[PDB]
RNA sequence: CCCAUAUCCGCAGCAGGUCUCCAAGGUGAACAGCCUCUGGCAUGUUGGAACAAUGUAGGUAAGGGAAGUCGGCAAGCCGG
RNA sequence: AACUUUGAAGGCCGAAGUGGAGAAGGGUUCCAUGUGAACAGCAGUUGAACAUGGGUCAGUCGGUCCUGAGAGAUGGGCGAG
């Protein structure tokens, strides 16, 4: 496949190398955004369980 | 669980889809005032109750 | 985009900043203080003595707590760090700098550090879990740095090992100027 | 397959201590 | 890569390029840019060249376009790129992959051209082909190559100019097309005086129906010679052109469109389209090389080992030389079956030889695609990494799938589209079109991409 | 798919809670404790350098042996 | 790159396991690839995070059926309802 590739290439030379083509491309992009959000709940809290209770009557 | 009703399996479904980001053209509209999901949901941060 | 300070000869200076970096602000505040007036080599060389442990930063508005160290003396004081982050974040920021002088023209063995600032960002939030079913805050404090360098007489060349490195290529940014161009 | 080469490959790996940085990354050079 | 890259290096430091655009240039400047600069290239197709007298043959050159300074064509920058693609894709170039590297990669491709451009005008000059060196000295060689130098170096800068978003596409392309479309007209339109010993008659189709319409007492017999002529154009020439323009924009459209997204962003839907010409024109041009050097080759062969009967059953040759000048035709043989015909009885005269010869033609291009595609690095494999490197994706599929995917056309869109190739490519040589079914196929090609581009910008201009 | 020192409930990747099945070799009365193979893990939401005080958890103490203290609390003796 | 991966050491859980599987509960956390902005109380090239796409196939495994403790219509009774 490569020996007969380059053969090729020799004869493209001199007089029928004038006739050839055009090569070939597919590169595309797009665009790009960045935005972001996570929720969650809402903390609480006043449990209320205070314990040093020394009764002084 | 892995057992499953028909009707639980479908409400979780419909929980699945909402669960997703918005669609990023949204932001291109005349009026447009949502930056993104505010309705976003963790399985784990939050839990449906059912 | 404007600076706390108007250089004195605008043409004989360069800029830069930072904003919402997440480096302790009370570390940040006193390394920068430590390097202001410095001549740019000499300010760089410190702040590469700090990364090492070489060179302390003496801090003297936030010291509360802070430890003594031998190299505290060099500055007349007796508490001094090694804040890392806050080396490498105002090293970045002087390199940045030292570009916007050669892009403009002007003699880099030539600057210094003639106005330095550090500014609280806004506070970043998390939180931490405390006992009797609590939560309470877990603040970042990050900050804004700005710099103003200005061309003096006194110059000073780059050091000869530190040319002698090689221009490090990055993959990644590789990757992505694929993609775009 | 002989399983003497587990021991012959791990020594083998531990040779690349003194080429760090020009490492091979494939010996099996044929293909 | 080592000795390779880097003596490049000295030179590409030197030698000029042209400027980014700062912003993306008005439509109505792109066209002001490239007519402008499609215009000095026709201008340089037509320019003789200076000094060139001995031979090709002066009266051909006014005549002609041979001997322009566009002599040497844009063949060598085409050749230039080909060779590097060629090399490059099998993995014997090493290309630098950024795009410093790369931008000077542009510039070796570039520069292989300016020495193909120096190395093809050798050819012509020692040999005779403008004259020899003695004749002409130094002074008339140093023009005449630089000349043949500053042409393609200009080709070269204006068809940049155009791929950098100054004009539309590409010069090359272009050029190729322009040449292409003007020999079809000028064919049918040309003024040009034939004498012969019926008198003296017009050559353009066109131009010479009426003047022979009138010219003639014999109608009919207008309508007979006026439409086939043996030696100079004929309005069937230009039907057998338009005919085959239609079917090839049939089959140009043809492609398979695979479904892609970017795998970073939701929805983006796009398309990767694997063309039916997926080995564009290469395949056929590569065979037509081999073929007609397999001629030279047998003709120089065949005159030293003539008596073996093995040198003789692998194609013979002899030298017509009755009136006109001595041209070399095959007696027989392989070469004799490698053969196209030159009238439509020849072929009913012999059905199997020209069965033979379309199995080798369809078969030698269909064969050259396939085998094409792998050295040429657009196999599954080399493009599924574009598109990996692209960050694309065949949705619900793992990078690997792709692969396979793509094998299910790729690999026969390059045989069938060869062969597809050269079909067409024989009805262009059996019919006698105008610029063969390559030619056509550039043709159509270019023109379809100007179009596609131009009403887009129709939208608002 | 997880099924729990991170997919469940305790505001959390919380030393808590949360129903089950299978079940190797040695010592040994033993599904005890100790070591190991199959399988698994990376020390439990960080690292480095020191080895002050005071701690928390482990130890050892001459001679005496509850004299300590509200009280032998604690530890200790015993142990198959 | 102390923390990711591979290799080699040294260790631990020690078949009432830090192993292999399920029920309840979760509800996509599963799998592949990508990012390393926010989160993962240091970091991270890593993740149960984020992003883009996939993945649960039955006459025979369960539900489906039976009835258990029980719940509950009609007839009837009561009841302003
Ligand atoms: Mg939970
Ligand atoms: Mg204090
Ligand atoms: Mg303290
Ligand atoms: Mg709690
Ligand atoms: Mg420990
Ligand atoms: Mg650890
Ligand atoms: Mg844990
Ligand atoms: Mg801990
Ligand atoms: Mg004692
Ligand atoms: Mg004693
Ligand atoms: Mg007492
Ligand atoms: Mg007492
Ligand atoms: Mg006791
Ligand atoms: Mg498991
Ligand atoms: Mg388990
Ligand atoms: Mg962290
Ligand atoms: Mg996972
Ligand atoms: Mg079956
Ligand atoms: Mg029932
Ligand atoms: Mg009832």
């Amino acid at each position: 496949n490569y020996i007969l590739l380059n053969l090729a290439v020799a004869d493209l030379f001199m007089v029928f190398g004038g006739f050839t083509t055009t090569l070939y491309t597919s590169l595309h992009g797009y665009f790009v955004f960045g935005p972001t959000g996570m929720p969650g709940p809402t903390p609480s809290g006043t449990n209320v369980g205070s314990s040093g209770r020394s009764p002084s009557v | 669980s892995s057992h499953k009703t028909f009707r639980i399996k479908r409400f979780l479904a419909k929980k699945q889809k909402q669960n997703r980001p918005i669609p990023q053209w949204i932001w291109m509209k005349t009026g447009n005032k949502i930056r993104y999901n505010s309705k976003r949901r963790h399985w784990r941060r939050t839990k449906l109750g059912l | 985009v404007r600076y706390s300070l108007d250089p004195e000869n605008p043409t004989k200076s360069c800029k830069s900043r930072g904003s919402n970096l997440r480096v302790h602000f009370k570390n940040t505040r006193e390394t920068a203080q430590a390097i202001k007036g410095m001549h740019i080599r000499k300010a760089t060389k410190y702040l590469k003595d700090v990364t090492l442990k070489k060179q302390c930063v003496p801090f003297r508005r936030y010291n509360g707590g802070v430890g003594r160290c031998a190299q505290a003396k060099q500055w007349g004081w007796t508490q001094g760090r090694w804040p890392k982050k806050s080396a490498e974040f105002l090293l970045h920021m002087l390199k940045n700098a030292e570009s916007n002088a050669e892009l403009k023209g002007l003699d880099v063995d030539s600057l210094v550090i003639e106005h330095i600032q550090v500014n609280k960002a806004p506070k970043m939030r998390r939180r931490t879990y405390r006992a009797h079913g609590r939560i309470n805050p877990y603040m970042s404090s990050p900050c804004h740095i700005e710099m103003i360098l200005t061309e003096k007489e006194q110059i000073v060349p780059k050091p000869e090992e530190e040319v002698a490195q090689k221009k490090k290529i990055s993959q990644k940014k590789l990757k992505k100027q694929k993609l775009m161009a | 397959v002989a399983k003497q080469r587990i021991r012959m490959a791990n020594e083998k790996h531990s040779k690349n201590i003194t080429q760090r940085g020009n490492v091979a990354k494939t010996s099996r050079n044929a293909p | 890569a080592i000795k390779f890259l880097e003596v490049i290096k000295p030179f590409c430091v030197i030698l000029p390029e042209i400027q980014k655009p700062e912003r993306k240039i008005q439509f109505k400047e792109k066209v002001l840019w490239t007519a402008i600069t499609l215009f000095i290239f026709l201008v340089c197709c037509q320019i003789p060249l200076f000094g060139i007298m001995s031979s090709d043959f002066y009266w051909m050159r006014v005549i002609l376009n041979r001997g322009t300074l566009m002599e040497l064509g844009i063949s060598p920058i085409v050749t230039s790129g080909l060779i590097m693609q060629l090399l490059a894709g099998a993995k014997i170039i090493e290309v630098g992959d950024t795009p410093k590297d790369r931008a000077l990669f542009n510039g070796a491709q570039k520069l292989f051209g300016m020495i193909i451009t120096i190395g093809q005008s050798i050819v012509y000059v020692m040999t005779g082909m403008y004259g020899d060196p003695s004749e002409m000295g130094a002074g008339i060689c140093l023009l005449i190559t630089i000349q043949l130098f500053v042409a393609g170096l200009i080709v070269l800068l204006l068809d940049e100019l155009l791929q950098k978003g100054y004009g539309l596409g590409s010069g090359i392309s272009l050029f190729i097309a322009t040449n292409i479309c003007e020999t079809i007209v000028w064919k049918a339109f040309s003024p040009t005086t034939v004498n012969t010993g019926r008198g003296m008659e017009f050559e353009g189709a066109i131009i010479a129906l009426f003047h022979l319409l009138a010219t003639r007492t014999d109608k009919v017999r207008a309508l007979r010679e006026a439409f086939y002529r043996q030696n100079l154009p004929n309005l069937m020439n230009l039907i057998a052109t338009i005919f085959v323009f239609a079917v090839v924009i049939y089959f140009q459209g043809f492609r398979v469109d695979l479904p892609i997204k970017s795998a970073r962003y939701r929805g983006q839907y796009n398309t990767y389209p694997i063309k039916l010409f997926y080995t564009s024109n290469i395949p056929i041009i590569l065979q037509s090389a081999l073929v007609s050097n397999l001629y030279v080759i047998s003709q120089m062969l065949s005159a030293r080992f003539s008596g073996n009967l093995l040198v003789s059953l692998l194609g013979t040759w002899s030298d017509t030389s009755s009136g006109g000048p001595a041209r070399a035709y095959p007696v027989g043989g392989l070469c004799h079956y490698l053969s196209p015909p030159e009238s439509f009885g020849s072929v009913l005269e012999d059905p199997v030889h020209a069965v033979v010869y379309i199995v080798f033609m369809l078969g030698s291009c269909a064969f050259f695609s396939k085998t094409w595609i792998e050295v040429s690095g657009s196999s599954a494999k080399d493009v599924a990494k574009q598109l990996k490197e692209q960050q694309m994706v065949m949705r619900g599929h793992r990078e690997t799938s792709m692969v396979h995917e793509l094998n299910r056309y790729i690999p026969t869109a390059a045989a069938f589209g060869g062969l597809c190739i050269g079909a067409l490519s024989v009805l262009a040589d059996f019919l006698g079109a105008i610029g063969s079914g390559t030619g056509i196929l550039l043709a159509v090609t270019i023109i379809y991409q100007y179009f596609e581009i131009f009403v887009k910008e129709q939208s608002e201009v």
